């Protein structure tokens, strides 16, 4: 994965996180669980919904075959007609298929990038208050209850 | 105390292709290609097709006497014709410029037919005697219902000079024919006159047909040939016929209701009692899918046709086990 | 003491599109689609087009007497013709292989017209009496200037036997026609002989035309027809006419100076006295943009046509507010 | 954007940097301002021009309509000719619009990634000597005047 | 102590292109465009082509007597014809629907020539004096070996009636021809009868040809013209010839063995004594590349034509010095 | 290069790692040398080989030109036919050329992304035990013999 996060340094997905595509699992003294990051989720949904909309639109101009008949002694121009309509279907089929191949790759890297970004956001914000375990996780040096964990989730962790 | 960044997984078994990896499992895919139809021919916005069953376009326009289901047919969305209809030209021959006709037919939804030259109205020539066993109806010899096979009256064929002016405001499709007999005497038996011709005029038509006596293949027990012709008579303009033998007369013409937007498709399929906003020669399509792989040829509000067996989009991320 | 890494902003208000986001303000963009033209027909690298005004190609080639602007015209870049020119075949008829001819005209930049069979040159046929009030010049009945409507003399029409040898190193366009009277009386009144033909031969040409005395509608008060034919006379080849009447003779022919690269475009516009490097039927294009959306048909060094309404590239970065 | 620098960890553009596409803002005792980074800007300009010259070139092969005329009873091959030309126009339109949609995205990500790289060049060099504030900015522990600041700019920071 | 992350370089000199940089050196690349060919015409999977040398397709089929190398040729993979074969229609003229026949030939791999009207068999017409000095064989005036130029016997050309029935399971290609003398005497000398015809018929054919006497350039010192026609005869149908003069009757016809997949290609090249699986008019392709830029027209197991000069993929990484 | 490693913060390739695409150099008390990293290498080989196989297949439908003759008075359809077949060759040459151009860009970046993910993999692992030298290399503070160095490659560094 281009951006190293998904199936990379975070070895797997979380079955437990049923609320968004990216987020947090926090594990402390008062128990644990998951919390989807609404912002990145909502940016990702938008980006993907436009992508698909854009994929549907731009492939709507497409060639429409028209049936056309030619008699026993008009073989050449019927065959012209054949090779021509088959030619456009091949161009549009090549086109549609290859675009899907390409943009599927860009979507997977998109998600990968979204996760790397979120990590980096959290990571900086946890300057030297935590051991970056190198597996998606940061271990604090100090205790960090639900008021504090949400601090990071908030974007407003930063002990000012 | 630990905080972790991570991402959604779930029980999706869904797969998408990329360039570097095939069959990648995603939490969320979108299959954008329609592969299902209903296998039926259906109305098109509640507007039934002309399903010519066993009748060919020619066998309909000339009124092959076996094509009495189509004497005057309602407006149609599309026409449906078999590969090899058995009811074409009952009397063997040729429809001239047949395909170029079909083409117009393909941009026409409605014909209202009307009488141009009455079967009563042939003073000097007989015309109830132009019937062939090759064109049977109900057992009895017959012929194309919309044109008239004028024969000699009392061993004389006086030069025909008839004429029609178009005082409907729709383009009129006008059909006639010539008979090329097989032998020197058949000519004489049927029309008397030895050397003949048919001469057709319009503002843009300058035509002189002349029969073609030759020895050829029995086909539908027939050794002669009809050879049919057509024209579009602009509205407020006259066609001018003239013949001293071999003339198949127009009796009926077709009034064009150029409604527009049609097709003749090839389908060994029967009518299916359904509606649809998209139809293919193979059956009808019902989807919001941007694409389908049913059939190139379609009429109506339709997905784009492609040759793919499969087209699916990632929306979600790589679904990890 | 801080050092910060960052990037450019500015007051650019330019938007570009992407797959995932529309209307993205960038700091710099390159619009690459030309959307403007001058609205005029112009010269093409200083070389004025043949702008046929109200004459049609046919009307020009056979020299309709209403088409005198174009009796001899200089080399052309392109030809312009209207959708429905009023000055066509003044005397109704057909031009034969008209379009296949117009196709040649798409690859020719200059004609030079030279006499092949002089009007005076007819000993045994009258050549100043074949005029029609349908082709009027200056109020007086006239006729297509490049062809001669030969008429019978002292009441005989003796067999014609003429022959031209191309003693120019050009291919030569050669134009002739045949009259189709509407009754056997006109036939007799004009040519005497009741059963006529025209025969024409080159290395490759083997044609015997024959009149079709049919009865037809008045088009410009005429119930006759002319039907003009043409051929290409190789240099050191001879064309060989022969006829006993109905023969519209070549008086003139055009010497092809096949300077190559041209189009007949369809435009209702007049000359605009501009010069240009790229010309479409709606107007001419002055740019360096790689593409344009003006009209698909152009002549000269043109951008590529596209149906886009908008084609802008990013070059700069997302411009923050 | 994929690389998370632009409109990402760095919230915005700098109206006051008129000198290049990416570069530096410094702020110390002697006062403050901007300084565009010459090499990353110049690599950006070359990359972006080559693409534009590439985009113009690969498209110049395109189909050219040509006038063709057909009489009253040649409607089938006229329609052919019409479907044939509209065909190549839809194909070239699609091609051209989409490559623009695609390369536009790639350009923007390019700028995102150029800023990210430039940030990391600075981030490394500054090793242990500054609090990575996490917003584009590094805060030195030890006072850093214009001879020092230009040190980082120079890429020849390092206490050797 | 140091550990370092890093990557491969080498002495690779291979360059590949990208959108943003051109000429980027890479450790590894895969060239996927075939640029080379053997420069010969070769058999196609062991199966030698029909290389017509100087004979045109027309020249071959009617059996022009400078084309005896091709009197009965075996099944072929592809046909090779030059651009201007010297040995075409020896007796000047026209091959009707020539191009539509060459089309059929595209989809044919074997002809087997058989007699359908013996030369001896003409009782009331002389079948051996139909020879011209335009069609010479070994010095002596000859003629199209597969058709017979019937002439009058004792100054009577009795009306011809002959009939051939196809009793092979194959379709059969039947070739014939009519002759256009240049003057009345010519007609009279060779055939007696002054107004003649040939009327041809099968189940689908309805023909009547008429000689066309006109006066024309000497091509091959010949002033008249042959005009050859053709049909495909269904297995169990009968062609029914009939004429009073100008007839160039069949003697042989070709039975089709339609093994399909062939082209006519155009090449001044001789035979090369080689095998290949992919052949272009320029030479043949021995390759595994997905693409090639040799020539667009090929037959066989073939890489895809593109107009590129170079198509090289990066596999390895940017090769840094 | 998008991911900032190749020809980036790693100036250049290693003429002496003849064993794989990405790998390690160690230099310590007991000597020094190169070790190709098998997993990242093998992931790269697979990804590229698929790309190539993909590129070849999806381009295999492609228009085939068929020869066709016309007479002196069939000039319009012959030209129709000519501009039709030339037309498809142009669409396919563009399609093929651009795909090579586009995907070449993607290939190079892939290698970049791969070298980066490996650097990032070593850098978390080596936690705070090593000066991140800014240049591809890390300098340990505590003696790292061959047994130690393979602890890093291995993946099982970290003092448990
Ligand atoms: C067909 O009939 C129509 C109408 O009867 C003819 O057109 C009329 O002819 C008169 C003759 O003086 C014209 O002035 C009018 O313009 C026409 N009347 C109407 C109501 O349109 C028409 O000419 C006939 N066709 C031909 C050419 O014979
Ligand atoms: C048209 O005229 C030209 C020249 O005036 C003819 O060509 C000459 O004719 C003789 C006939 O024996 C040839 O052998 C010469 O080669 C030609 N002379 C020159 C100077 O080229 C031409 O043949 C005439 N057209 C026809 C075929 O009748
Ligand atoms: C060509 O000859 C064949 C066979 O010699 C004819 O076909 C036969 O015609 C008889 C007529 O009584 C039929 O009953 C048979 O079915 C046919 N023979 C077989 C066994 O196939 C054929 O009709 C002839 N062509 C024409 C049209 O006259
Ligand atoms: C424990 C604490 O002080 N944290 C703050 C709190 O003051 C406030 O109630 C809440 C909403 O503003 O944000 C958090
Ligand atoms: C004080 C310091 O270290 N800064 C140096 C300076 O001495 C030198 O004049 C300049 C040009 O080489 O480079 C910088
Ligand atoms: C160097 C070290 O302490 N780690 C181990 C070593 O003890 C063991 O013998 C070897 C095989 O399992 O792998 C390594
Ligand atoms: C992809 O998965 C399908 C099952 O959905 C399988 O049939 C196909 O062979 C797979 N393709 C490859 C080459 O892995
Ligand atoms: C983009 O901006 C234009 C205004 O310039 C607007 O009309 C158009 O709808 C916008 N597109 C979308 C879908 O945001
Ligand atoms: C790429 O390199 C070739 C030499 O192999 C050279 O001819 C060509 O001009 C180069 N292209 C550019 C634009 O640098």
């Amino acid at each position: 994965g281009l951006f190293g996060a998904i199936a990379g340094f975070i070895e797997g997905g979380w079955q437990g996180m049923v609320d968004g595509w990216y987020g947090y699992h926090h594990s402390n003294e008062q128990g644990s669980g998951y919390a989807a990051d609404k912002e990145s989720t909502q940016k990702a949904i938008d980006g993907v919904t436009n992508k698909v909309n854009s994929i549907i639109d731009k492939m709507n101009t497409q060639f429409e075959a028209v049936g056309r008949e030619f008699n026993n002694l008009e073989r050449r121009i019927e065959n012209l007609n054949k090779k021509m309509e088959d030619g456009f279907l091949d161009v549009w089929t090549y086109n549609a298929e290859l675009l899907v191949l390409m943009e599927n790759e860009r979507t997977l890297d998109f998600h990968d990038s979204n996760v790397k970004n979120l990590y980096d956001k959290v990571r900086l914000q946890l300057r030297d208050n935590a051991k970056e375990l190198g597996n998606g996780c940061f271990e604090f040096y100090h205790k960090c209850d639900n008021e504090c964990m949400e601090s990071v989730r908030n974007g407003t962790y930063d002990y000012p | 105390d630990q905080i972790c960044i991570g991402y959604h997984a779930n029980n999706s078994t869904e797969q998408v292709d990329t360039i570097m990896e095939k069959n990648v499992t995603v939490t969320h895919a979108q299959d954008i290609l329609e592969k299902t139809h209903n296998g039926k021919l259906c109305d098109l916005d509640g507007v039934k097709p002309l399903i010519l069953r066993d009748c060919s376009v020619a066998g309909w326009l000339l009124g092959n006497p076996m094509c009495d289901e189509f004497i005057n047919v309602p407006e149609w969305s599309y026409i449906v014709e078999k590969a090899n209809p058995v009811n074409d030209l009952c009397y063997p021959g040729d429809f001239n410029d047949y395909e170029e006709l079909k083409h117009l037919l393909s941009r026409i939804n409605h014909f209202e037919k009307i009488q141009i030259i009455p079967k009563s109205s042939w003073s000097s020539h007989e015309a109830s005697l132009g019937v062939s066993s090759a064109c049977p109806y109900q057992g009895k010899s017959s012929f194309f219902r919309n044109v008239v096979w004028l024969i000699k009256k009392n061993s004389t064929y006086p030069t025909i000079k008839r004429s029609y002016n178009n005082t409907n405001q729709e383009d009129l499709l006008v059909l006639w024919g010539i008979h090329h007999p097989n032998d020197a005497a058949e000519q004489t038996k049927l029309y008397q006159n030895p050397t003949t011709y048919i001469s057709v005029g319009t503002s843009t038509l300058n035509q002189r047909l002349v029969p073609r006596i030759a020895t050829r293949s029995k086909v539908n027990g027939q050794s002669g040939r009809m050879e049919f012709f057509w024209t579009i008579l602009k509205p407020n303009d006259a066609i001018n016929f003239e013949s001293n033998g071999n003339f198949i007369a127009p009796e009926y013409a077709y009034k064009i209701v150029k409604k527009g937007d049609s097709t003749i498709m090839k389908s060994e399929l029967e009518y299916g009692n359904c509606n649809t906003k998209c139809q293919t020669p193979m059956g009808a399509i019902n989807s919001s899918m941007p694409f389908h792989n049913i059939h190139p040829l379609t009429i109506g509000e339709c997905p784009k046709y492609v040759k793919s067996n499969r087209l699916v989009l990632a929306t979600g991320l790589r679904n990890s086990p």
